[PDB]
DNA sequence: AGATCTGAATTTACGGGCGCAACTATGCCGGACGTACT
DNA sequence: AGTACGTCCGGCCCGTAAATTCAGATCT
RNA sequence: UUUUGGCAUAGUUGC
């Protein structure tokens, strides 16, 4: 879920960018660095809400760079196991289902898929359909899925969706 | 009673020392120099020293005098403690044997025929020989043609053969050896030896349940382990006390959606996650592949490491390179430029990879290694892979989703899209410039200048190549 | 080999007794001048002791 | 008043240290075993 | 059968502690 | 197409 938190980052500014627009330069560099990145413990940083406080620029001995610590309010998506989430199904295959939550990709395995659902390969849209067709899971649909577990590997979170609980799936 | 005193003796010659001292006792039992010691003990498995029974250390010293073998214990002796006197004498303890001596020491040997004479038994063995080529070794099958070709001491009766010190062989060595020269109890060969010719495994951290008893259905994490009666110390759910269970009362139970590794069997080494816990058929899916793997509960352990699941460039021949796609016991599965998977020996050559090599895709875009490229033409059209190796007109693409050859395939580069100077060491003569007259040898050479070690003076200097004239 | 050792390394005494065996008796002959060779021939050393 | 220990104040071994950088020489497995060749 | 050959096993010094000797606590 | 490499005690010599 999106959470508006103050985080810390470090910037080793090179002397070539010194002079006028120094504060603009460190602001731009923090924007370039944090945006579009994922961290395992803190999830997906979405965007810089703002840069709160610019720390003192400690000139590195022996190196020449200047180290700036920066406090910044940023919003982070952190998935929660044991929570229901609205998700957009991206890819549907016979093995499982992939869904998008923000930039993050979650999965619904062949068995985490409910047994009532069954793949429909013969039809023109490849989709999982129930016998009564009260819920039909295809690509590009809004589903309520329970997060079984936030399985994190190398600065990227992939969760597992489940429809075992009632009232889940399409609206 | 008298006390035992330790006397250091020559290693491997204790029983001979005891025999000599008994002979000395009998040879001086009636003389004016009687041996006042009572007995001598030279245990079989205690090597290096012996024991002498006497009431005094002076008796020991005066008795062992004249025995060179005990001279290292002559000056001083140590009494065996009174409470440990029992332990001096306390002694403990189509098949397969293992020969003791010879080059076949501790080698599995199948008892072919047991001679009723009780002197030797016929044993089948694998020869550890060089076939008289190095001497003037590991186990390998007995090659009859090689030892016939090399000659020497060799006699042929078809598959039957005599060679190199009356070694008898047939099709495999078949030679007689004394039972005292082998071990006839406690070999227990492995399955590999059979091809050539219950168990408990509880680990700390693993979760186990209770299958029977008053403490049934209590899942807890293992802390300790022992051999048979473990008396385990499991940390149960909602219980701060530590209870006791043997190996037989537990089972390797695991909740769904947790890391699992296989300890043994056809699925050994593969990791994954268990899905549904049936009575005994536990179904899981690997981190590599998405195939059903059914295992017993005992064939699972709780280990949180990532799966291993490498990819080195090798030369099948100077005309075609190869990329290893699987590592095996004695061979490499190598995927070449043609797309043909081959199986080759360990002794291909490692080529110097050129990581800065430049290749052109199908749209005249420069592409380097680690670049994600889509295949728009060729047999693998539609796939998208990361470049790992390059050729003049081929590129090798890795893809984790593709379960074939470890995800590695190959496509032509034009069907992708990005998503020493001769003058060195030559005697020369300065024909122009201030250094004219002299002779030197060219150490370093360039396009313009060249270093010359000057023969005449104790220095080296650089001169234009125009100033040089070879001898 | 005993005498050859004791002259080869300068150690003087038994080879295994080198812990306390006094050394520094046999030295490489000083061959730089004739006077240096003579001075090394006639040299006498007092141990610290 | 005295003993009798007994609790703090004088004499003996005993490690453990001893100013900075180059150039040459020696030596680090012998005894027993064990079999194969001539 | 003998012997060679090669591979395998077995002065100071200053702290520092420790051993003996006078008052003091009991215990007559 | 890229180079390597020992530890030791002893001895002598140089402000």
């Amino acid at each position: 879920m999106f959470y508006h938190i103050s985080l810390e980052h470090e910037i080793l500014l090179h002397p070539r960018y010194f002079g006028p627009n120094l504060l603009n330069t460190v602001k731009q560099k923090l924007f370039t660095e944090v945006e579009g990145t994922c961290t395992g413990k803190y999830g997906f940083v979405i965007a810089v809400t703002t840069i709160d406080n610019i720390g003192a620029g400690v000139i590195q001995p022996g190196r020449g760079f200047v180290l700036y610590p920066v406090k910044y309010k940023a919003i982070v998506f952190r998935p929660f196991k044991g929570e229901v989430v609205d998700a957009v199904v991206t890819q549907v295959n016979k093995v499982g289902l992939f869904t998008e939550i923000g930039p993050m990709s979650c999965f619904i395995s062949r068995h985490s898929i409910p047994s009532e659902m069954e793949f429909d390969p013969n039809s023109n849209p490849p989709c999982y359909k129930t016998m009564d067709e009260d819920i039909v899971i295809q690509q590009d649909d809004e589903i309520r899925l329970k997060i079984v577990g936030t399985r994190v590997d190398k600065n990227d979170i992939f969760a597992i969706g489940s429809l075992m609980d009632d009232y889940l799936g399409l609206v | 009673d008298p006390n035992l005193w330790t006397v250091k003796c020559k290693i491997g010659e204790e029983r001979a020392t005891a025999i000599s001292l008994m002979r000395k006792f009998i040879a001086y039992q009636f003389t004016d120099t009687p041996l006042q010691i009572k007995s001598v003990v030279a245990p079989e498995h205690v090597k290096g020293y012996i024991y002498v029974e006497a009431y005094k250390q002076t008796h020991v010293k005066q008795a062992i005098e004249g025995v060179g073998n005990l001279r290292l214990g002559y000056w001083n002796q140590q009494m065996v403690p009174i409470k440990e006197m029992t332990d001096v004498l306390k002694v403990v303890k189509k098949s397969w044997v293992r020969l003791k001596r010879g080059i076949y020491k501790d080698d599995i040997a199948q008892v072919d025929y047991v001679e009723p004479s009780q002197n030797t038994i016929s044993l089948k063995m694998i020869p550890r020989i060089d076939y008289d080529r190095i001497k003037a070794p590991p186990q390998r099958l007995f090659d009859a043609e090689k030892i016939r070709s090399l000659g020497g001491d060799v006699a042929s009766d078809g598959d039957f053969l005599i060679f190199e010190g009356n070694r008898y062989s047939r099709k495999f060595l078949f030679k007689s050896f004394a039972m005292s020269a082998v071990i006839t109890e406690g070999v227990k060969p492995t399955l590999s030896e059979l091809e050539k010719f219950r168990e408990h495994n509880f680990q700390p951290g693993d979760n186990v349940e209770v299958c029977e008893g008053e403490l049934i259905n209590l899942q807890g994490k293992i802390l300790s382990v022992d051999g048979n009666k473990i008396t385990i110390m499991p940390k149960h759910e909602d219980l701060k006390d530590m209870l006791e269970f043997p190996a037989q009362e537990l089972r390797k139970y695991f909740k769904m959606g947790d890391h699992v590794k296989v300890i043994a069997g056809r699925f050994e080494g593969d990791t994954g996650l268990i899905v549904r816990v049936e009575e005994n058929f536990v179904i899981l899916f690997s981190d590599l592949t998405m195939h059903e793997l059914k295992v017993l509960p005992r064939d699972l352990q709780l280990c949180s490491e990532t799966a291993s699941g490498w990819g080195e460039l090798v030369q099948l021949d100077p005309q075609t390179v190869g990329v290893i796609v699987r590592l095996e016991r004695e061979t490499f599965q190598v995927l070449n430029m043609y797309g043909k998977v081959v199986t080759v020996r360990h002794q291909v050559t490692r080529k110097k990879d050129n990581r800065f090599a430049v290749a052109l895709d199908s749209e005249q875009n420069n592409i380097h290694v680690k670049d994600i490229v889509k295949v728009i033409d060729g047999p693998h059209s539609g796939r998208e892979g990361e470049i790992r190796h390059l050729f003049r007109s081929f590129a090798f693409l890795h893809c984790k989703k593709l379960v074939e050859n470890g995800g590695m395939f190959v496509c032509k580069t034009r069907h992708l899209v990005l998503a020493d100077n001769e003058l060195i060491g030559q005697t020369v003569r300065i024909s122009q410039g201030p250094y004219k007259g002299y002779i030197g040898v060219v150490k370093d050479a360039t396009e313009s200048t060249a270093r010359v070690e000057l023969h005449s003076t104790c220095q080296t200097i650089s001169v234009d190549r125009q100033r040089l004239t070879t001898v | 080999d005993g005498l050859k050792y004791s002259l080869a390394t300068g150690n003087w005494g038994d080879q295994k007794k080198a812990h306390q065996a006094r050394a520094g008796v046999s030295q490489v002959l000083n061959r730089l001048t004739f006077a240096s060779t003579l001075s090394h021939l006639r040299r006498l050393n007092s141990p610290i002791g």
